């Protein structure tokens, strides 16, 4: 039990040992990374961040012994568009937690190499969730822009209602535009609708 | 790219209102993250032309993230330009020499 | 020898930021 | 009628878990899994052969997502060649 | 001798990130490319310099509010008679400049520009009179 | 923890800008601009777009001496004197900044911004027009503004 | 914890000597301070001192997903017009307190340094905060006199009713003139009575 | 109808502190920032990239002021560089 | 319609204390000052400047006579030079 409490005395050093080396390893590659993860040229004119559609080609689903549902394919729409001031960069997904721990024989040495390993490849779980979500996200948000080329999602409908000067005799806002966003961008169904992309 | 360029054809460039000129093919290799202005303004700065703006600068920041390596100030211009996409446009009259930047109406 | 040339007083932080305070109200007080 | 497909299978066609899961092990192939509830979700290319899925999606690159029951084998086609696959959990 | 780039790909995975890199920049050129609306000068329907020398005075303005009030001591700044041709909606159109050396030419091009759709500018410099016109 | 220095110290400024005026190579900083003032001959051979060998080991303490400041903009120009004509002379003079800030943007600098260009003895600083590239008014410089 | 106490020791030692080495160097800087900040020659003809008034250019609000707010200006009057005596001088802004405090090994001496540091910055947190509240302020009745003079706030209204002679037999008061504030200065928001300064 | 902004931002948009605040420390840059409600607000020239602002304001020398939720770290663009910015609360 | 002045500045305005007070001792000029009930009552010949003045009256031959909330700094005008005065309440 003793090389148990050793590993799990390798395990958060390693971790963080992990975490610290992929975020200079990260830090190399910034503006790369910056270039990978364009948000900011990929958000809508009125600074909407568009939303994610994940697509999934070929499904079925066998709910009993009688029964089965396929579809070819099927579209849905996670984290839906909204007014975004300032576009997400890549270090809001990717940037692993470094602290670095204080916290302190032959077993010892060989569990806390196998915990030091096992913290290392849990950091690599961390950091491949990580460029999961950041690829889900971003690739929902370049289908956005396929689709509505192709004529399969609506684009959202901003209503700028304009108000002039504003207020009481204590408080002037001079052009006080509120901006509303009344249509989301939803999938259509109408199928006849929708464009093909040839190509050459 | 290829199905957004496919559904719409690109019918003109942006050459026609950022036109090469002398002292605009001095060359420059720009990386840059932050707003529009101040780069804006020291393409036209080094480029000796008078920078001005048209429209009042929006709340957001229209923010560009040039990276680029060793090409003249013309296509770094047409560069802004295009990603500055329905936020901001940039004009060049080599006439006179004013490098133009203008946000848009929204 | 490498030298710029107003090599004045030693200024402490004090004066530096009541010096700018007082061009800000210098400048909005010049456009008033 | 039926339902559709399972829709966390668009989450596990990309590589991000289902909202609170539990990550398992797998061993001897190129395919991760979770645990929601009661259920595991595979992520591969690989063809999938003995322990019976429920549900499957495919994304754009031949990338499968298979919801199944939680076994702790899989067998696998990896190019014609019957592999397994060890999971923990 | 000289040396290799410092943050060079310089490594057999950093060369496939900042390949992609590359890629999906000029990708995003040309996606940028394709939905950038231009529109071609000659077409553009926005004000010139009218070249005017009283009108090539730099002044200085800080202001925010309705264009007609502007646009008239704009006028008697540059000696020209002022005409407003049209209604002036309830809903005032606001403006907004703040410049504090630039030329009223120049400044009368951006109210234009900042107008847009719901007034425009004319100006002739023969007959020195500059007509806000509504719409 | 902040840190104090930015990888640099003003020993090593101040070592590097009398050992590059030692080796002619005449740094004027006045205020906060910077100038670093190359001779052609230094750098590139007679009238030609083509570094030497040997000048990349200037090219390499200039762009140790480039990393020591925190900058915006370097912008850098070169002029040589008069040739076969002054579009041979802005051609030369642009491909000579251009292939010099490729090398210094291939480098480690921090800088945001290079402007570089040519100009065809516009700005001559001699009017001793002695000969080629081994003309004082044949110089490549590199002018900057510290930034805090 | 002996360091910590250390530190305590040194912080408030530390602050009240950068507040002495503040106070007279403020008080060096006297007569230039009584330019800078002439409240005196910014009043207003019955001795009011003029309201502050608050600029905001380029405001945006994200009230939501669906729903942002934006004005292109805002004005605002905080402290409003008010009769002074008085004139304010910056002295009743910028001088920080000073008191001599009489409270009191090697790790004691260099946290009791890095204490009189944290004094040293926290004593110039507090002028910093002094001189952007008179610049707050200053600034205000600057923007007060601006946006009268471009007609975008009302100037106060007195009324001096005058009485004669009043009193009983046991007290007169000759002349006995009672001043009042009618109108406050409000912000006028019909928009076209606004004055555009031009310059050349 | 959504509120207009804060006004609170105008007295950030000065130096001055909101009433009943705390102040932050500002680290690895020009800005200030104060905490009165489970809000932050910083006083700025540099601009704000990642963490997300609830409402702002600029004045006429470029000074803006940003009202946002509770980030450790804010990510600025300096002049094209992209730097960080630590708080303590 | 507001009060017209005290009546005890009458009293303080040659040198009698107000009654049922408590005396100041000033320091640093020609002052008295007293403190009748959270108000002190100074008698001066200088002009004082900063803690704003609640009332006055003046004599014929020029000494004023002020009503204010209790500051510890009396800011004065001499002949122009500008000096303090502490009082002990």
């Amino acid at each position: 039990a003793l090389k148990e409490t050793a590993l799990s005395v390798g395990a958060q050093a390693g971790l963080a040992w992990r975490a610290k080396i992929i975020d200079e390893q990260l830090n190399k590659q910034a503006r790369n990374l910056d270039a990978i993860y364009d948000f900011n040229s990929l958000v809508l004119e009125h600074n909407i961040l568009p939303p994610v559609l994940l697509e999934g080609r070929n499904t079925l689903n066998l709910a009993d012994a009688q029964s089965i549902r396929i579809s070819d394919r099927t579209y849905k729409v996670a984290k839906q568009a909204h007014f975004i001031t300032t576009p997400p960069t890549w270090r809001q997904y990717l940037w692993m937690d470094y602290v670095k721990p204080e916290a302190p024989k032959e077993i010892w040495c060989i569990y806390t190499e196998r915990g030091w390993k096992n913290g290392i490849d849990q950091a690599n779980t961390i950091l491949e969730e990580n460029i999961a979500r950041i690829k889900e996200d971003f690739g929902g948000m370049i289908l956005y822009r396929k689709l509505l080329a192709m004529n399969m999602v609506s684009p959202p409908y901003v209503s700028h209602t304009d108000l002039g000067v504003t207020g009481d005799g204590s408080e002037i806002h001079i052009d006080d535009r509120v901006l509303r966003i009344t249509a989301l961008p939803e999938l259509n169904v109408n199928s006849a609708e929708w464009r093909a992309a040839v190509a050459k | 790219a290829k199905v957004e360029k496919v559904i719409t054809p690109p019918s003109k460039d942006n050459t026609l209102t950022i036109p090469n000129a002398y002292n605009l093919q001095a060359r420059a290799s720009v990386d840059w993250s932050g707003p529009i202005e101040e780069l804006t303004a020291r393409i036209a700065k080094a480029a000796h032309f008078r920078f001005r703006v048209l429209g009042k600068s929006p709340s957001v920041p229209v923010l560009i993230s040039i990276s680029t390596k060793d090409e003249s100030l013309a296509e770094i211009l047409r560069d802004i330009d295009y990603q500055a996409g329905k936020k901001a446009s940039i004009h060049v009259y080599p006439n006179s020499q004013v490098v133009e930047l203008r946000y848009a109406k929204i | 020898k490498f030298k710029k040339p107003p090599i004045n007083n030693p200024s402490d932080d004090a004066t530096i930021k009541l010096a700018e305070a007082a061009v800000s109200v210098s400048d909005s007080m010049l456009e008033m | 009628i039926p339902p559709s497909a399972n829709d966390l299978l668009l989450h596990v066609l990309e590589g991000v878990p289902p909202p609170g899961s539990r990550r398992l092990v797998v061993s001897g192939g190129d395919a991760r899994a979770w645990l929601s509830n009661e259920k595991m979700y595979v992520r591969t290319n690989l063809t999938i052969l003995s322990p019976g899925w429920l549900a499957s999606m495919t994304s754009a690159d031949g990338t499968h997502a298979y919801e199944m029951q939680k076994s702790p084998v899989l067998l696998v086609s990896w190019h014609g060649k019957v592999m397994q696959l060890k999971v923990e959990g | 001798f000289k040396k290799p780039p410092i943050n060079n790909p310089s490594d057999d995975a950093t060369i496939k990130l900042a390949e992609a890199a590359v890629s999906v920049s000029d990708s995003m050129l040309e996606m940028a490319k394709v939905e950038k609306v231009i529109t071609p000068p000659s077409k553009d329907n926005t004000l010139t310099i009218p070249n005017a020398y009283n009108l090539q005075a730099r002044a200085s303005v800080d202001w925010s509010g309705p264009i007609e009030e502007l646009t008239a001591r704009i006028a008697k700044a540059a000696h020209f008679r002022f005409r407003v041709l049209g209604k002036s909606p309830s809903v005032p159109v606001l403006i907004s400049i703040s410049t504090k050396d630039e030329s009223l030419a120049e400044i009368l091009r951006d109210i234009d520009y900042q107008a847009g759709k719901k007034a425009s500018i004319h100006v002739y410099p023969n007959s020195q009179v500059v007509e806000l016109r509504y719409a | 923890l902040p840190c104090r220095v930015d990888g640099a110290c003003d020993a090593t400024i101040i070592k590097m800008m009398t050992d590059l005026n030692k080796k002619g190579i005449k740094v004027a900083s006045v205020g906060q601009n910077y100038l670093i003032s190359i001779p052609a001959s230094a750098l590139f051979a007679d009238q030609s777009p083509r570094l030497n060998w040997a000048s990349y080991s200037l090219l390499n303490e200039i762009a140790a001496f480039l990393k020591q400041f925190r900058k915006i903009a370097i912008t850098v120009t070169s002029y040589s004197s008069k040739y076969v004509s002054v579009k041979r002379e802005r051609a030369l003079t642009l491909a000579r900044s251009r292939v010099v800030s490729e090398y210094l943007w291939s480098q480690g600098v921090d800088s945001r911004i290079i402007f570089t260009q040519g100009l065809g003895s516009d700005k001559p600083i001699t009017s001793y027009t002695l000969g080629g590239d081994r003309s004082p008014n044949a110089r490549v410089e590199i002018t900057f503004r510290r930034a805090v």
